[PDB]
């Protein structure tokens, strides 16, 4: 996370995407927090909550409001493709198969054809997974292994926690 | 013998019954035998084996009637006056400020009439306290049948395909069935909020979940105040541009409720939504509610002026209805013994005490 | 002509509510860089004002106007007179039910429209957002909370109340996929006692997550019999039995039998969701409630996913704007029909009469 603080402040454009990390971990609390100080700061911050993502339609949608962030930044499977390759840290919140190119482009993993969120060679796709485990897959998606698009390995409330004082 | 009569309510309409099983065991332990009608429940979906799941003694019709407590669960209509028998507890919702005629009838009847919605509205009370109790459920329930009519969700959600946004529900009148709907939308996920001249209230609306939105702008000098209803009508243009529910909530007993809500702002409102008035009972905050009906507004604000809320919800204004009269009949058979000591000097039991076995005993120390 | 332009009916299904586009689903439409007409009167069944779809951005037509443009986004089947209004080419999409449908089929196929089937989209991921059922399923399933309330003696909460304690609504979803999910958050959202079932082992990870129990699996034949077995065991303790148990173009099985229902606790709800498709209750009155004696109302509302105007119309609205995102990927505004993708080569059952049903074999 030491990283993700000095990138976060790098970033002008941050997409923080939902992807169940941020629901099982609660790191929709802390992420409040940290994501008010990033707009104090003058940062372009964009939730992309893809629903179908991890456990239930909506739920994570909810819980930003239980977490009392703003439904403006909050965009709901708003395709925002052209703002993902303008952001620098997006804060995948876990999230992997829904970004990940091996549901699409290769109609590889068990979520047969997922739409999901183009954001790979963006400037930095810090994906907060502990381990290349798999998730509905993460078969061999950049996603998990480039230097932008890298896996964080730490927990979802854990990282955002540190994040959270450090920037 | 001192045995409690559970009826079916026999008003046209109503979807009460005085207590369901669960309750009615309440009222065994209390010590008293406990006798129900024919399937008494079936309003509420409670047939008469179910009350013997209970433990109930199913009075095969009119000898219901004849016995020493009888919880009816509204007032008597002059063929149950005919049917009650003197010196019988009755304990009901009698409505006393919306009901002299009835007062002076069971007055003739003999009765200990004990009016359920004439509890004291204190703390201690609120156990007691049917008044509250069936509009909180009714509260509930509004949004429930705001829900039934509405074209969004409360529930904001992403789906599979597109933006749920969460609904701004807006309470007008927040007595304490306005803060149970605060409750209740905010259950299911709503941005709730809340308006009333009270300050006391507001306290609960943040805390059950909601903005209460204050008055742009002594208490009852405040409220009459033409200027006031001016910004009352300003806090409402303003939500109307926005607003999904409105629950209109200020009923009072005796008075028919403010109507607050000029036709004019209601056709104003944001279309998909519903008013739904809690206050239809007695005349209801929106000019718009004819008691009864859903009244599409031509903007598409369904105004549903459900009279029959507090029915509505059967088996849960049942079991509480029945909660509230075994909270009463605890501090009345203090002992267990099961004997209906009514009491005076326990103010709140002397409220509710509207006349007592013949002699009107209404009204009572505040 | 009126290429570009889209025309929504106002929907004549008896039972309905829905438009196929609210007023911010026809601005969403626009943003498509499209335009949008709807039939007058649409806005009534939507409880929306019918003004507003014009001040969003629709010329308000009169009626048959609306069938001359380059795509018909229309709910359930054109009937037949709205049949013999559909122009040749035009991209018509609705609920078709193809196999279902033979006759329409080829009545629309003479008529050589592009008819997709918004309920027989190729049940992938991509699909799901395209897919109308998903989101009429979701409609559903929000709305078998609702409806089950309507008519539901008790709380879903169990709110400590100043009378005394409730006892709170135990929800046994039946069928946790779409509809199920959806009821799944609504009612833990309230904090009534979820409960929920369904095959697929992904789900369990998700009813655990809603502090809810999830009922394990005891398949297909015998368990079909030990599925019945936990319903009844199940149905004793639960209040709300939301069945959405559906298995896509096949009716619904017939888990909640009659004596099922009539061995539960009074004061509660079976709601079919999947009564339109088969009924998954017996006791499901197609179209309308039934109490029993022992104090169940099984709502056998087949009209669920119209039941809640202004969504319905927004979200199947929103599944014809991801079916216009996957089709016109440029969003230049005329139906560019996609046939390379899987899932438009499989909706578009019908290419301008060409009868283009199914896509090649894309399993599920
Ligand atoms: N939401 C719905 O409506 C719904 C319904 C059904 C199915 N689904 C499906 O779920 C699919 C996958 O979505 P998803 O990627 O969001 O979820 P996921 O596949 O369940 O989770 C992906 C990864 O998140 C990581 N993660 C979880 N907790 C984290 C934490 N505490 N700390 C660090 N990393 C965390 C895990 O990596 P580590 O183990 O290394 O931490 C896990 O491999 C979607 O494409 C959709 O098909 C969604
Ligand atoms: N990738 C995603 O995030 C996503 C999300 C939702 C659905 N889907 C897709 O939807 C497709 C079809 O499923 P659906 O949910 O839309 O269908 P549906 O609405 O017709 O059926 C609803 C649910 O009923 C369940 N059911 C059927 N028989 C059952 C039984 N005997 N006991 C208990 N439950 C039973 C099914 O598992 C299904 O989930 C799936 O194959 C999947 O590809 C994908």
């Amino acid at each position: 996370a030491e990283e993700t603080a000095e990138l976060l402040k790098n970033s002008h454009s941050v997409i923080i995407t939902p992807g169940y990390g941020m629901a099982v971990a609660q790191a929709q609390y802390p992420v409040a927090e940290i994501t008010e100080k990033l707009r104090a700061r003058g940062i372009n911050v964009r939730f992309g909550i893809h629903p179908v993502a991890g456990r239930l339609p909506g739920h994570m949608n909810v819980l930003l409001a239980e977490a009392k962030v703003p439904y403006d930044i909050v965009l709901e499977m708003d395709e925002i493709n052209d703002d993902f390759a303008d952001t620098d840290t997006v804060l995948v919140i876990g999230a992997n198969d829904t970004v990940n190119p091996a549901a699409q482009d290769d109609p590889k993993s068990p979520i047969a054809g997922m739409p999901v969120l183009e954001v790979w060679k963006a400037q930095n796709v810090i994906v907060f997974k502990r381990s290349m485990n798999t998730g509905y897959a993460g078969v061999q998606n950049p996603l998990f292994f480039k230097e932008n698009t890298h896996m964080l390995f730490g927990d979802a409330k854990a990282s955002v926690d540190a994040i959270l004082k450090a920037l | 013998h001192g045995r409690i009569g559970i009826p079916r309510e026999r008003l046209t309409n109503e979807t009460r019954v005085a207590a369901t099983p669960k309750t009615v065991e309440q009222l065994l332990k209390l010590g008293f035998t406990v006798a129900v009608e024919s399937g008494a429940g079936q309003l509420a979906s409670f047939d008469d084996k179910a009350f013997v799941q209970a433990g109930a003694e199913i009075v095969e019709g009119n000898s219901v009637w004849q016995s020493e407590i009888i919880l009816k669960v509204n007032a008597p209509l002059d063929d149950e006056i005919a049917l009650l028998n003197p010196g019988t507890t009755l304990v009901s919702f009698i409505w006393p400020a919306q009901n002299p005629e009835l007062m002076q009838k069971l007055a003739e009847r003999n009765v200990t009439v004990m009016a359920m919605d004439s509890v004291p509205r204190i703390s201690r009370a609120q156990s007691l306290d049917a008044l509250s109790s069936m509009a909180n459920i009714a509260g509930y329930r509004a949004i429930v049948e705001a829900a039934h009519e509405f074209g969004r969700f409360f529930t904001g959600q992403i789906t599979a395909a597109g933006k749920v946004p969460p609904a701004k529900v807006m309470v007008i009148g927040a007595g304490v069935a306005g803060l149970a709907a605060i409750g209740a939308a905010n259950s299911l996920g709503a941005i709730v909020r809340a308006f009333d001249t009270r300050p006391e209230v507001k306290e609960q609306v943040q805390s059950m979940g909601a903005e209460f939105l204050e008055l742009d702008f002594d208490g009852y000098a405040k409220v009459m105040s033409d200027a006031f209803i001016k910004a009352e009508m300003e806090l409402f243009a303003a939500q109307a541009k926005e607003v999904d529910i409105i629950v209109t909530t200020a009923l009072i007993p005796g008075k028919p409720a403010p109507k607050l809500i000029t036709r004019e702002m209601v056709d104003s409102m944001k279309a998909g939504s519903v008013i739904v008035d809690l206050a239809a009972q007695n005349g209801g905050n929106c000019e718009y509610t004819v008691p009864g009906e859903i009244f599409t507004t031509e903007n598409g604000v369904k105004v549903i002026g459900y009279t029959d809320l507090p029915g509505r919800l059967p088996t849960q204004s049942s079991q509480l209805y029945g909660t509230n009269l075994v909270n009463l009949l605890k501090l009345l058979c203090k002992e267990k013994d099961g004997n209906i000591t009514v009491d005076f000097d326990d103010v709140v039991i002397r409220g509710v005490t509207v006349i007592r076995a013949g002699e009107i005993t209404w009204p009572a120390p505040p």
